[PDB]
């Protein structure tokens, strides 16, 4: 128990079953069913409009399902966020992860979302990264943000908001 | 305890802010109580009840349904996105999608709701169209919650939302199936425990839609009233404070108190 938090989502790992997300989340955070369907929804402190929250997607509706999907927001902050609208022109489909991550920087971003169409393998994996300016997960003038997505470690494309 | 305006006056010197209300009488259109009535405020998520009025305008013309589906990618996602993204593989119905740009403040599902009535420009036609001569949308999400000083895009004032929604929920510019299928969106508001449902006594009946924005921008429209049945409309907007979410949150909630127990007078 305790509100859900960045730590729980860490906590948390592709594979798990649906009690074993309730049980690290604490169930009173959790609902599923509604707009969710057979996905687990699990909110951070209630705010109002734009609660942080977690979402866990499962291989099945099967008791015995594994977490196959994981997507946050307002959970995980960046670490060094450092994305400028000069950075972000400088990434280009076609690069990897590892080539974005240098480019916009090393911490400038977190994981929004992550899917393993055929986990435990992670062959089509899909990986969406939110990455920032210094104030764009914060308050602050630098509020730029951007959403850089992958398939298989790839960059299909991006968007920004904000960048200066 | 302290009457609605001071309560107001109050919540505006300590937010260092500028506040803006209407209380309307819903069958009548009366106004009630007001402050900063006709001042421009940034709508941010509360635009969202004129979008999907203009969603169902559409149906009730048969130019759409709310059973068709939309399919989207990526590339349509903006920030705070908890329903249409769990949904990217699937799809969502347009009556889906209102819910959730509704409910949950859903900013992509606003979105695509969006580009179905001809973008902001559309849905600021739509408001003309209807007698608001005031209200505009003229962004997208995000940028349309940035709430620059003095911006007068993406933009209400209090008396202007509370006559489009009293037209929107009970004129014939909506048919009475789209005026019910407004309402209970509103209903079913996921996201506005902190303010005027935190206050409400049990018994009354509430309907609602809120927002936040920038430089503290905050704002709720709502449908209230006692013995389970609208009443009043109350629109109150923040602009222009520093305080933190909760503090913003604690005022409006605060404001809509003072209304409440003052409500007979």
């Amino acid at each position: 128990a305790g509100v859900m938090t960045g730590a729980k989502f860490t906590q948390i790992q592709f594979g798990m079953t649906r009690q074993q997300v309730l049980d690290i989340a604490g169930a009173e955070n959790c609902e599923t069913g509604g707009s969710f369907g057979d996905s687990i929804h699990c909110r951070g402190h209630a705010a109002g409009d734009y609660y942080a929250y977690a979402t866990f997607g499962f291989t099945s509706a099967a008791a015995d399902a594994k977490v196959d999907s994981k997507s946050q927001e307002k959970l995980l902050a960046p670490s060094a966020p450092t994305l400028t609208l000069a950075k972000f022109n400088q990434v280009t489909v076609g690069m990897t992860r590892a080539q974005v991550l240098a480019t916009v920087g090393q911490g400038s971003c977190t994981t929004w979302s992550e899917y393993y169409p055929a986990y435990p393998s992670t062959a089509g994996v899909t990986l969406s990264l939110s990455c920032f300016d210094v104030d764009g997960y914060s308050t602050g003038f630098y509020r730029g943000s951007a959403h850089l997505w992958f398939t298989d470690g790839v960059l299909q494309g991006k968007r920004q908001w904000d960048l200066v | 305890s302290p009457q609605p305006l001071e309560q107001i006056k109050l919540s505006e010197s300590q937010l260092s802010g500028r506040v803006g209300m209407i209380e309307m009488d819903l069958a009548s259109g009366r106004t009630l109580t007001a402050w900063r009535a006709d001042e421009r405020f940034p709508m941010m998520s509360t635009f969202k009840v004129v979008l999907c009025g203009a969603v169902l305008a559409r149906v009730d013309a048969g130019d759409e349904q709310l059973e068709r589906k939309i399919h989207y990618r990526q590339q349509d996602l903006v920030k705070y996105s908890p329903v249409s993204e769990k949904h990217l593989a699937d799809g969502m119905t347009v009556g889906e999608l209102c819910a959730a740009a509704i409910t949950m403040s859903d900013n992509s599902a606003a979105n695509l709701l969006l580009a179905t009535v001809g973008g902001p420009a559309g849905l600021t036609a739509f408001l003309r169209q209807i007698g608001d001569n005031v209200t505009r949308l003229d962004r997208w999400e995000t940028e349309l919650n940035e709430a620059l000083p003095g911006d007068a895009r993406d933009t209400t004032t209090p008396a202007s939302m509370a006559a489009t929604l009293r037209k929107l929920l009970t004129s014939q510019r909506l048919s009475a199936r789209s005026q019910r299928q407004l309402l209970q969106w509103m209903v079913d508001d996921r996201v506005a425990g902190p303010l005027i449902r935190s206050v409400l006594p049990a018994g009354w009946f509430i309907a609602d839609k809120t927002g936040a924005g920038e430089r503290g921008a905050r704002g709720i429209v709502a449908l209230l009233g006692p013995n389970n049945k609208a009443e009043r409309i109350v629109v109150i907007y923040l602009r222009d404070t520093p305080a933190s979410m909760a503090e913003r949150n604690q005022q409006i909630a605060g404001i809509g108190a003072a209304l409440i127990e003052h409500w007979q007078r």
